[PDB]
């Protein structure tokens, strides 16, 4: 039934994938127990997207649980809603990987993820037609960052057809968190640009800005964030899960955004955010959403997305409405912002309704954007790599397991590739 | 005995599909379940349905349609809405996985498994009709699956059967306004399928329906909804002729022989009128020269084109009503020595007129008033060919620098063909300027 | 957190909300006897929806003269048989209707067959086949209704013994 | 006055025997016990219950059918099951050990204790009834005991009896799906027996009807009830006409004097049509028209093999219901001028068509609907030699390497009957391949 | 009376001269061993075999072919097959040090001292025919021995024997792939010296016929077998008219007398069509329009050129089979009037074609079925150019930079030669640009 299965590897991964699955158990009244007690029969005829059924009349999450130590995993399931996951999806290493991209990928990440590519394997045989892998997961770490992109390697190798949409988060210069970030992200997004068809950045940052602007949270917690995360992950795949007007699945907004197989790096946004002030002093109107969607502040990422211009961008509108609005909004904010849209491709607005609102909503908007205003990040990452590398700094670690400096190099190359090749179509005219 | 077979592809043709259906359930009073309520019997020396609906022999009948797409979304919606009980189970043709808005994924690689079912059930559905006069198919061309299948099936038909009429109520993007930014794609490929299978094409896009009903029925929120049931009216207005009475009879044979003169010059934009809600209809004159003159004039057109700008070949106007042949031939001759439309030299008569007696039906929930008189006009025009030139420039411009071409190419697909769809369409556009010269 | 979904196509036409328990339980004795299947159409029933009980024109009587036609046919030297015709066409299809009850939600439908001169039987210038042997057969379909008799001609016993 | 004689020799064949007696039980009305439960019922002429049962001087009835198995377990099932009181307690021989897949088994060392109580049963039976038609055997030809009790019994029926009419419906191994491994040898063992004392042989392969449900009926997982179902249908169908007055009326001498042309080649292939759900039943046509075009289609054979493939030279229809010669003649001229299917040259008429009145009969708890019209077809074509090749091609790759032949040694039959069947065999699709050549 | 010549020069040569030999043996029945069996039907009908073979008096026959090669491993594995018997073992010359890969090795050094033994050997042949028409030529002009010996022997013959017909079938390299590194100088050069000593050549480059037997055969592993069997069904079917009656007969001579309107233009390419995988139940029929509808598809050409970039010139096509002549009319009037094959101005008409009556041989254990009709096209049109564009944009590059240019200068050949070739092929590109455009 055009199916997905979830893959998660990585502490931040194992986050960002407890939250998104009672967000999905919310929206189809899926209690801890597993047992269903929704309202309406439109929640049951679709369920089979992201839950496979067992004895008993419950229904399991078809999700992976990977990562090089047990800790995050004992802490997930201690938690509430740990009773969906099946405890065969559990796979766990026992040294960590040191937040080492050489120790999770290339010697315990190659020896342990046969048992991971076997579950993997399994589960998608055991579905009817597969759709797609979505994955979640942290640049930064050792663990996430090394076999994340391992996995991602191998399951490319062997579903070519299959289409693969990442969600990444990435290090924004201004936290930081790691003294040797850069190079396991450089050594991680490498592999990206070959094998994912579809790539989502995430910052801390931005999150932070929002949710003490926005929402005006005085001390917020990662669970908002994890909770905003999750919001903007549901989004993309309501057509593909509920009826509507115009639906829009996974190849549809890959096919109808990507113009070219390497710009496939993408920034997203949720609408409507608003504060726990004002939650009833507004009107929640196509209007006020097609507004607050195109800000530069609501932005999921760091980058400024009006210091570029937008190559392709879709919004899913969820709920009840009419048409006309939505089709009004866009094109006027085309015609009013012909400063920020490249001029050499006419009409590049996505829209897709969906006829099914979240729970205690009545009108959501889910964007996503492809703009080369994204290569700043890609620009500070690999100035700060060059910074440290000029010297071989913490390279012996690398270097220790096997590794040498030409892959470091080539990936460089391939980041100023990248982003040479990004920018050149920022003035490009016809 | 006569009998028309309907094929409905893609999403904007299903969704058409249901209007049109229930517009028909509703005129020949047959109940939703699908059972006639009795009190219709007496020896019933009539078959005022088989042009639509055929008995199952004791009580309900079924459509003569099929419908066609590769999402089961739509599909498993109508065969748990309130029609149930309606259609013919497996003649819903549904698909596993969206042709993802591509004409490749439809046209070379999805859509050989469902074409020879789809193919083998229009062979059985034929087989029991006995008089069939032709085919009338649905579809959006700025969809993947539309486009690709739509062309997939015209071409398998026009081996098929060959001489059989087929008519195409197809739904090209409007100009500013659209949904996806790949459609001048498998537009223009689409419109290369159908140039040489399709006898009568006709224009039906969005935005004019849209200011119609901002003008006319004061609506600020339409939705998909009331542009379905609009075309569901043309529809079934233009078709009524097979099934009721008439001072001037038309079967759908008065189109390929009255309102093309040239083989390439198939392309057509409709009108309807009059078009007034319930508030101010009995404030209204509603005369046969009122809503004739309204018909011709442009902000009526069902497309997005100024008539203004072309001239004009050959015109079908169907009447339906109380309408009286004198009052019909009146409003003509006026608008013939109107002076702001203006005819080709070489066409000096270009009016086809139908007669039919049965009054338009009204939709119970619907926007429309119930009215004694109504038209229905066809027109061909040399101005349509602005469209084709807007698309051919939205088209080239985005084709220059090669974008999204390996989508197409990596499914299967050969990069000459847009070289040779581009070299037809300037050939089409080269014939329509051509006609519009006097001689 | 109200869930909402009343999708655009079900708030537009309908939902079927419905099934009671005994509703099933009565709608089941429906098949007890009615049988999937089907006769042919007759032919020369077949036919568009005649609406006008005249040619070529709307017969429409009404009180004003605009619309009466039998007012507005009347510039004739003479009283034009039709319309009157047509009158009476009319009043015996509805005394003709009431003798059986038919109230087809309209006079038309049944006037299309209340006006042949056609006899039930031949009029002696053809065999008296009849109307065809088939007309005047029922059937029902219970199990075992044309098992064979075995009538005395051929009901023999003792095979007799010699020659 | 007329009767059968059942004979059902295997696993298989005592399942189907199961689902045909209970669809006899039911249409004539027979109480599972056995008597007749109207209690209006009356005497004199209406014994039409004679071709398959008996009136047991007190009350009930007992079947004309004989039931052989060497493994005690489906007789104990059916002497437990709800048909206790049916059959004759000494009706139903049943074995000690089963053959276990072994032809040598039950042909040479066990069946010799049973062949003789059998045929005592069968005299007993025999001399009963006055005016025998014939006999029907079932049997499973991949099975050890099945296969060598059909073949014993067959050689001695053949010189006990004579010239008594034999069909018999056999279940032949399928291409590719198969449970034993072994079924080739004794496939090959039984074909051997039974080209030379049978006088009609019908397939029965099991992927066929799978294909043919799962097509039609929607069932996902139909098991072998479903199958055993049908093929009591087809053998209603086919039998009706001897007890059923109708217009045309045939004979169990009237198939092989119409069907087979010459006495080496008796084997043909069955249709039955229409195969249509409860659901389905409704929003369909059911003409005799489409009813006799679906038996034609070559997805509906009975068996697994394409007729496309080969040439036709008999096939006898039987009508059930209210149809009319006229229509079927009219189908079968649009048959005839349809050239997918062609015909040998030495046979310019093909078929032989009966027409009976009484409906079919529908089973409570079964998944077919019921429609008053069906029909019934035996083909036999040239092109049915496809099994065979496959079926020579399984064994020649096991022979080669002598593989399983001390289980066929060590029984006391001798290696040479592998190659005396194989020569047999292979004269046999000579002789079906020089039938079909043009003079 | 009617005979003609083969030559097989290098090591594709020898390959494809293997599977064409091993057609006409198969075709007209004569066994490995070279002895026609007399317990065939009849025999010796007429002298079929005398355009290939010549009979030795009292038993079997010889081919009139010669191999010439310097590297003896493909000989010795000739006269090691099954073959051994058949070939006269005097007329497969193999030298002793190959060229490798170098021309001027190949045609100043080691070729000198076999190519009289060779035209001694093609005089020797030449005696005994009687009514010889010409000479076929098989050779890979990627190959340095295959280059400089074809080059040679063709301007020896151009001497010997004058007006004689030549028709040389060369293997050039693939527009963007190859095995080679040095083979742009080698084609370059040989191009340069066949250019005025050949009739007619052809263009049979191995990437397009890879992507025919992969998008039509349904095979996504074949070897060089299979496309030397293509190769081969090509001549074949091109040379059945010399030996094979039929309605219209068309020889050598009627070639180069229709497809070459000036003498440095005889480069033609070539189509085949149908081409059906064997493993396939049904074949269908198909018929003369789709066949030729196939052939003439720009994808099926045999060349990777695609015709829809420039004009055709000539077209000469041979039906073998039980076409019709009013199919073939009307399938060219199909074509003509088709847009997207469009003619240059100057020829009106352009069409030639040839009917044989016999269908096709189909080799056992081979990939193509057995069809009843079949068509096999030559064209010549102005798209050729590109290939020698981009020859001359890779010897630009290659000799920028003076690179290989030593290993050819230290076997005597001059070093300003390559210049020569340089502006013989421009010249020829300026006469193909300036041939296309119209008055
Ligand atoms: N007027 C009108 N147009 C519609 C409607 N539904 C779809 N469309 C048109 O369809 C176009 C997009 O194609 P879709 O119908 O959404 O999808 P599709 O034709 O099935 O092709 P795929 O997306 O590949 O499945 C839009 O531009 C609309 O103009 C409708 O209900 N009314
Ligand atoms: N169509 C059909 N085939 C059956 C059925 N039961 C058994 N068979 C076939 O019988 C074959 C195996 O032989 P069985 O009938 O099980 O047993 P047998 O023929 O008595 O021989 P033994 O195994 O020695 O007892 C299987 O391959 C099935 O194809 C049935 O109910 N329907
Ligand atoms: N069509 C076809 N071409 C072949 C085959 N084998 C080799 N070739 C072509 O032959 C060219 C090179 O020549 P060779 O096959 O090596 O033999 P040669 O022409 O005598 O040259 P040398 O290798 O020096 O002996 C390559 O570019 C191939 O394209 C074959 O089996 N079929
Ligand atoms: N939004 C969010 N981010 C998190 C969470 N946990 C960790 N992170 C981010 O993950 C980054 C560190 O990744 P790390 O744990 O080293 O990756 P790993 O070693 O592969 O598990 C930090 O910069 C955090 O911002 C979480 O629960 N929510
Ligand atoms: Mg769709
Ligand atoms: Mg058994
Ligand atoms: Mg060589």
């Amino acid at each position: 039934m055009r199916e997905i299965v979830h893959i998660q590897g990585g502490q931040c991964g194992n986050q960002i994938g407890a939250k998104f699955w009672e967000v999905i158990s919310d929206e189809h009244g899926i209690d801890p127990t597993g047992t269903y007690h929704g309202d309406s029969d439109l929640q049951l005829e679709r369920i089979n997207v992201y839950y496979n059924e067992a004895t008993g009349g419950r229904y399991v999450p078809r999700a992976i649980l990977m990562d090089l130590e047990p800790g995050t995993m004992d802490s997930v399931r201690a938690g509430p809603f740990g009773q969906l996951f099946r405890p065969d999806n559990f796979v766990f290493g026992q040294t960590g990987a040191g937040n080492n991209w050489a120790k999770g990928h290339y010697t315990e990440g190659a020896e342990l993820i046969d048992s991971v590519l076997d579950v993997v394997r399994k589960e998608a045989e055991g579905c009817d037609c597969l759709q797609g892998f979505q994955i979640t997961h942290s640049l930064g770490g050792g663990t996430g960052s090394g076999m994340g992109t391992l996995l991602i390697s191998k399951v490319r190798e062997e579903y070519p057809d299959r289409i693969m949409e990442t969600f990444s988060v990435v290090p924004s210069p201004k936290v930081s968190d790691t003294v040797v970030e850069p190079y396991n992200a450089t050594l991680s997004v490498h592999q990206l640009v070959e094998n994912a068809d579809e790539c989502m950045v995430i910052d801390n940052e931005a999150l932070y800005d929002i949710c003490f602007r926005t929402l005006k949270l005085t001390t917020p917690t990662y669970g908002d964030l994890n909770h905003l995360v999750s919001a903007a992950m549901s989004g993309v795949t309501c057509c593909l899960r509920f009826p509507g007007q115009l639906n829009s699945d996974l190849r549809k907004l890959a096919v109808n955004l990507i113009p070219f197989p390497r710009l496939h790096f993408f920034m997203i946004g949720f609408a409507p955010l608003t504060s726990r002030g004002s939650q009833q002093y507004r009107a929640l109107t196509v209007p006020e959403l097609t507004q607050q969607m195109f800000d530069a502040k609501n932005m999921m990422c760091a980058a400024d997305p009006r210091h570029g211009r937008y190559l392709t961008a879709s919004a899913l509108f969820r709920g009840r409405m009419s048409t006309k609005e939505v089709d009004e909004q866009m094109l006027n904010v085309q015609n009013k912002n012909s400063s920020y849209f490249v001029e050499w491709i006419p009409n590049n607005i996505k829209s897709s309704i969906c006829d099914i609102p979240p729970k205690g909503l009545k009108m959501a908007v889910t964007f996503v954007g492809n703009s080369t205003a994204i290569q700043e990040m890609f620009k500070r990452v690999a100035e700060q790599f060059t910074a440290m590398f000029r010297r071989k700094a913490f390279l012996h670690w690398y270097t220790g397991e096997g590794m040498d400096e030409m892959e470091f190099t080539e990936a460089e190359s391939n980041m100023n590739d990248l982003v040479s090749e990004y920018q050149q179509y920022q003035d490009a005219t016809a | 005995m006569r009998e028309v077979i309907s094929i409905h592809v893609g999403q904007g043709g299903i969704q058409v599909g249901n209007a049109c259906w229930e517009l028909f359930c509703l005129e020949h009073g047959i109940q939703p379940d699908g059972q006639m309520p009795s009190d219709k019997t007496i020896g019933g020396g009539d078959d005022a349905f088989n042009t639509f609906f055929s008995e199952t022999g004791a009580g309900k009948h079924v459509p003569r349609a099929v419908f066609l797409d590769l999402e089961p979304t739509v599909i498993d919606e109508v065969r748990t809405g309130t029609y149930r009980q309606l259609f013919h189970p497996e003649q819903l043709i549904s698909g596993k996985e969206d042709a993802a808005n591509n004409f490749a994924r439809g046209h070379y690689t999805i859509g050989k498994e469902i074409v020879d079912l789809c193919l083998d059930r229009i062979r059985k559905l034929a087989d029991n009709c006995t008089g069939l006069q032709g085919f009338l198919v649905f579809n959006s061309v700025g969809g993947g699956t539309g486009s690709g299948l739509g062309s997939l099936l015209l071409e398998r038909l026009s081996v098929d059967y060959g001489k059989k009429s087929k008519l195409g109520f197809t739904i090209y993007p409007s100009p500013q306004v659209s949904t996806a930014v790949v459609e001048p794609y498998n537009s223009i490929l689409s419109t290369h399928s159908l140039l040489e299978h399709t006898d009568v094409a006709v224009m039906l896009d969005n935005e004019a329906i849209y200011d119609i009903c901002r003008r006319n029925l004061d609506i600020e929120r339409p939705t998909y909804t009331n542009l379905n049931r609009l075309i569901a009216q043309v529809i079934s207005s233009l078709t009524a002729s097979l099934r009721f009475d008439g001072a001037l009879n038309v079967d759908i044979t008065e189109f390929q022989t009255n309102l093309v003169p040239y083989p390439r010059i198939h392309f057509m934009l409709s009108s309807y009128a009059p078009i007034i809600s319930a508030e101010k209809a009995y404030h209204e004159q509603l005369s046969v020269a009122e809503i004739t003159n309204s018909a011709f004039e442009p902000a009526n057109m069902m497309a997005k084109c100024d008539p203004r700008h072309g001239k004009y070949m050959a015109c079908s106007m169907m009447y339906r009503g109380d309408v009286v042949p004198k009052d019909v031939n009146a409003s003509i001759a006026t608008i013939k020595t109107k002076r702001t439309i203006q005819f080709v030299d070489w066409c000096p008569t270009g009016f086809k007129v139908g007669i039919n007696y049965q009054p338009p039906t009204v939709v119970p929930g619907g926007d429309l008033a119930k009215v004694m008189r109504a038209v229905c006009m066809i027109s061909n025009s040399t101005a349509i060919a602005e469209v084709f030139s807007r698309l051919d420039h939205k088209f080239d411009l985005m084709y220059a620098k090669r974008a999204f071409v390996h989508w197409y190419v990596g499914e299967g697909m050969e990069e000459g063909e847009f070289s040779e769809a581009r070299e037809d369409l300037a050939a089409l556009e080269k014939d329509y300027e051509e006609v519009g010269i006097e001689t | 957190e109200k869930f909402f979904g009343m999708t655009t196509y079900q708030q537009s036409f309908s939902r079927p909300l419905k099934e009671t328990a005994h509703q099933i339980i009565a709608q089941s004795e429906k098949k007890i006897n009615h049988f999937a299947g089907t006769n042919e159409r007759p032919v020369h029933q077949q036919s568009t929806k005649m609406t006008s009980v005249l040619t070529a024109e709307k017969y429409k009587n009404e009180q004003e003269p605009k619309d009466n036609t039998s007012i507005q046919r009347s510039w004739l030297p003479y009283k034009d048989k039709a319309l009157q015709v047509a009158e009476n066409n009319l009043i015996k299809n509805q005394t003709l209707n009431q003798t059986k009850g038919f109230t087809p939600f309209n006079p038309l439908i049944t006037y299309k067959n209340n006006m042949s001169q056609v006899q039930q039987h031949d009029i002696a210038t053809s065999l008296p086949i009849g109307s065809g042997e088939h007309s005047d057969q029922k059937r029902t379909n219970q199990p075992g209704e044309f098992r064979h008799v075995r009538t005395d001609v051929t009901l023999i016993r003792n095979k007799p013994v010699t020659k």
